[PDB]
């Protein structure tokens, strides 16, 4: 596993960041505080060891550090680490994967 | 007999939440000088957001008046709590 | 997997495309736009890499990129890219494929 | 298994001690005993022996006594152990650990 | 398994005795006997052969008549053996074990 501020997510857990909401169209219209939301974008921060739910010896987890990733809209864990946000999910529950 | 009033500044008639905050016992007032005043159009409910007035309140060693469409228990409590204990300056 | 737009999908998650809905009958009627609902056909524009639901090694999805399916009435999950409309289902879900 | 205060968890039950809670801000101001609720940092005591649920060969218990954990907002079972409080979970539970 | 007054559980049961409740606080204050609820100590007086749950050959139960246990505040069967009250648990509901 990689750990992150001093925090190590256990099995097939992953903490991630969600991005910055849009506050500016892109044009000149700017947008109110209380109408972004929650946003799907997301970048994973840390990563467990290995899936628990495998029968036999443990998986490894299928995405790695600094990868950009879209996530479900109904899930997530709130941590806070050094004030800031994060959030946990199941490897399971990423919805999908970005490239570049 | 006849009687004239002049009542000068800004006179709202609205009193103290709390008997608590009274700091003068004759006449029954809380009395400050060089107070800041806090100006909150919505109510004040959750202790988040009352802690950062209170602390720039305290660091900079100044009284706080608090002029609010109304103030919830759990502030209400903090207020009173750190007024009886600790001495700090807030109505 | 097969990348689509720099999105893919992960484990068995299949991402298509809705056709368009029809708006005028084999005949001169033209037809109100909120009545046309939603369609069941798609064509497949991203496929996963495999199951993990199959115990052991995960198996392949079962539909290619570029296929035409019929998908189920109550499922699938939206996603944007490139502001179009795309949505993402598991390899499951899809109830049919169409053959030329 | 570890024992403490001649108690000991079965199979993969962890016996943990939560962190006291915040009485002063960072500041000077002081918070009502109502107002902090429940804590989420523990600090392990006791471990279990091994896990019943994995088939075949019991596995151990992914923490060790000592450790700091990151806890559930929902599980865990109240047990007193001379007159002190202490709450018991499951070794899936526990959100996740830190390190120094 | 071990039989306890002609009577012996089924599979991975454990019949265990409740612990008598206080009447007078460690001062000498006496307590009313609508007050005491019920206990969570308990001594294990009689073992099953053994559980149906595990797959293949089934494995004995975890504890050992003598033994002093922590029981669930939810579970537990009532029987009656000489007009004495005991509870019929299950091997894996029992919550911990005491040692000396």
């Amino acid at each position: 596993g990689q750990a992150f501020r001093k925090f190590l997510p256990l099995f097939d857990r992953v903490l991630v960041e969600r991005s910055a909401a849009e506050t500016v169209t892109k044009g000149g219209i700017m947008l109110p505080e209380k109408s972004q939301g929650k946003v799907l974008q997301a970048t994973v921060v840390a990563v467990g060891s290995g899936s628990k739910g495998k029968g036999g010896e443990i998986q490894p987890v299928s995405v790695k550090v600094g990868d950009k990733v879209l996530l479900p809209e109904y899930g997530g864990t709130k941590v806070v680490l050094d004030d800031k946000d994060y959030f946990l999910f199941r490897d399971g529950d990423i919805l999908g994967k970005y490239v570049d | 007999n006849d009687e004239l009033e002049i009542i000068e500044g800004m006179k709202f008639d609205r009193g103290y939440i709390s008997p608590y905050f009274i700091n003068t016992s004759k006449g029954q007032k809380c009395e400050f000088q060089d107070a800041y005043v806090l100006l909150s159009e919505k109510k004040i409910s959750s202790i988040q957001s009352i802690v950062p007035a209170l602390e720039i309140a305290n660091a900079h060693r100044k009284p706080l008046v608090i002029i609010a469409e109304d103030v919830d228990g759990e502030a209400l409590s903090t207020l009173v709590l750190n007024r009886l204990k600790v001495g700090l300056q807030v109505v």
